[PDB]
RNA sequence: CUGAUAACUUACAGGACGCUUUGGCUUCAUUGCUUUUCAGGUGAACUGCCGAGUAGGUAG
């Protein structure tokens, strides 16, 4: 009982990481004027390089679904044609099921990000006796990543540049109610939902 | 013994040309280098060859 | 001029540039850096080393050697420019000796020009000489950002007069020699960014390693940390900053050069009247205004020297 | 079964053999030769004019 | 508008039998390839939490 209304970039040259973001970024602004976890991030258009020019919010509610793409500024960038939002049509029976998962591993293999586990390994070593070597924590010498094109998302409450970053992956069309999340998903600390792309 | 043609201007007198060379070198941390070989001398110049 | 076949053999000899972590408990390791490549889903690799986390500092060894290939030149050909270039090297050293260019050499060398980058977003670092032929202690330069920023501050009369007379005598002698082993220590902020010497690769961030204790390590080139300190020439036309020496000075940030054959200031428009330099030399006096200035830029040249033929 | 530099078996060979400071004036020891040629100075000392 | 105008070569077939290329041999004396080299991430993908954990997850 799924819709969708995929919102298109139009201008010829821009940046689809940097739109992607900012429209998650306003999803991520709404559902805490209206606590609810139902809206999906549904990227149709998803290659290797350059994630494409459409994204949609597929749901169930289709109240809630339209409620969100009303919030002055996926209007404001209406009047202006940089988006062309659809008419709110249901998913088809035979759809491709795809699934968008924030990994959080990727963000944690960053020097930073090695430095800050092992600062924490540190802390919580209160287990107390031996104060361990952080000499035996070597980066091995070799990562093999993939593929995760990550958005330059930002957080509201303190002026910090994160980024989250997210796969693709296909399989198992049906689970939960929806589940979803603050900035879409599909991980959670409970479900793999898929989402009809 | 003058200028070239005004395609060694000072833009392409300044672009970085690659060489490839063998490099040898002593590693970090060996005491000293050891060179050996061996020579004989001999009387074959008692008596011409040919 | 210029006869055909004619080459120098280069008289400052550096050599590659290990760096250690050295740990809270006084103990070195090689400092190691991670590798990373994105499998495109159905080559592009990427290196980043930073300062691993609870280290002390990190420890920078190279050596260098100012040796007396500049007196006489390694192929010649001709027995005319041969006794002209020997000439004018040794009416140089007379006239205007080897003060001024030993003292930019080895200003490099005190004030850890040779690090590039690794210097920036630093608290404190020192440089220890081990100089050689040597008889007494180790040369020191303490945290060199507050009270070694002017060559006044090197004029510290302690060391200073004893390593600069060495270099003089090893451009002076006839198989002079003078051997420096450098090491600095590095006081970097917690995880901060090393920035070793890259590969070439022809066409992103391949570091130039090499392998200590059976680990590879970033190595800071041995002709990048030579290029460091021959930045000496500040002698071109007008004036901005000192230039590694070149026949073109070259400037590689902006991929323009100064010193164009055009301005007649390059190394064959200066080096094609060493007859006359020869007759401003033997009269009083030599004007440091573009004859002494060029004279430095001359000598620099031969100090470095590949094959100034045609 | 690891390659190593060599410095060379005819090199060795000039180096024993550079002796010869008999030539017309004298300054230094050539390489021993048929017309004693210096290397350094592409010119021959030894030539049969001489 | 042709040395013009027209034009059925056909039918059948057994190349076979035999064979020893051989002996002999010294390619060698001499040798210097070398000189000089900058690959380049202005800051930027952070701070936590859960977890026995260089495991695996997690908010903004």
């Amino acid at each position: 009982k799924w819709y969708y209304k995929t919102i298109t970039f139009l201008p010829e040259l821009c940046n689809n990481e940097s739109l992607a973001a900012k429209c998650l970024r306003v999803l991520h602004g709404f559902n805490y004027q209206y606590e609810t976890r139902n809206i999906g991030v549904s990227f149709p258009l998803w290659c290797d390089a350059t994630v494409g020019k459409k994204i949609s919010f597929v749901s169930k509610n289709k109240i809630e679904l339209d409620l969100l793409l009303k919030q002055h500024y996926f209007v404001q960038m209406e009047q202006l044609q940089y988006f062309h939002i659809s008419n709110t049509v249901l998913v088809p029976e035979d759809c491709t099921y795809v699934s968008f998962r924030r990994c959080q591993s990727i963000d944690k293999l960053t020097a930073a990000g090695l430095a800050r586990k092992i600062r924490r390994l540190e802390k919580r070593a209160l287990s107390r006796g031996e104060a361990f070597d952080p000499s035996s924590f070597a980066q091995k010498e070799h990562t093999a990543i993939a593929h995760y094109h990550s958005l330059g998302e930002s957080s509201k409450q303190t002026n910090r540049n994160f980024r989250l970053n997210i796969r693709m992956l296909s399989e198992q069309p049906r689970e939960g109610n929806s589940i979803f999340s603050s900035y879409g998903l599909a991980n959670s600390e409970n479900s793999f939902q898929p989402v009809p792309l | 013994s003058g200028q070239p043609i005004k395609s060694a201007t000072a833009e392409a007198l300044a672009q970085g040309n690659p060489h490839q060379v063998d490099f040898c070198h002593v590693p970090y941390g060996a005491s000293h280098i050891e060179c050996s070989f061996s020579v004989s001398f001999s009387s074959e110049l008692r008596q011409p060859y040919k | 001029k210029l006869p055909t076949n004619l080459a120098y053999e280069r008289s400052i000899d550096p050599s590659d540039v290990c760096f250690f972590v050295v740990w809270p408990d006084d103990r070195k390791t090689p400092l190691t850096y991670n590798s990373r490549t994105l499998l495109g889903q159905m080559p592009h690799q990427v290196d980043f080393c930073h300062v691993p986390y609870g280290a002390s500092h990190i420890e920078c060894s190279f050596s260098v050697s100012f040796s007396s290939e500049l007196r006489q030149p390694y192929k010649c050909n001709s027995s005319k420019v041969k006794q002209t270039l020997v000439q004018l090297v040794e009416l140089y050293e007379t006239k205007i000796g080897w003060t001024e260019l030993a003292t930019r050499y080895l200003m490099n060398i005190c004030n850890g020009k040779w690090l590039w980058k690794n210097t920036r977003k630093a608290y404190c670092w020192n440089i220890v000489l081990t100089p050689w032929p040597w008889n007494g202690e180790k040369v020191g330069f303490e945290d060199i950002r507050t009270n070694y920023t002017s060559r006044q501050d090197f004029k510290n009369n302690k060391n200073w007069s004893a390593i600069v007379e060495m270099i003089k005598t090893a451009f002076s002698s006839t198989d002079g020699l003078a051997i420096f082993e450098v090491r600095a220590t590095l006081h970097l902020p917690t995880n901060a960014m090393v920035r070793p010497s890259q590969v070439f690769t022809e066409k992103s961030r391949v570091f130039q390693s090499t392998t200590i204790d059976g680990e590879r390590s970033p190595i800071l080139g041995a002709f990048k940390t030579g290029a460091a300190i021959a930045t000496i020439d500040d002698w071109y036309p007008e004036a901005t900053e000192p230039l590694r020496v070149g026949r073109f000075g070259v400037h590689r940030e902006d991929v323009t050069c100064y010193r164009h054959p055009s301005t007649g200031k390059d190394f064959f428009s200066i080096l094609q009247q060493a007859e006359h330099y020869i007759e401003v030399l033997s009269a009083n006096k030599t004007p440091a205004q573009e004859t002494i200035n060029d004279m430095h830029f001359l000598m620099a040249n031969l100090i470095k020297g590949g094959m100034f033929q045609h």
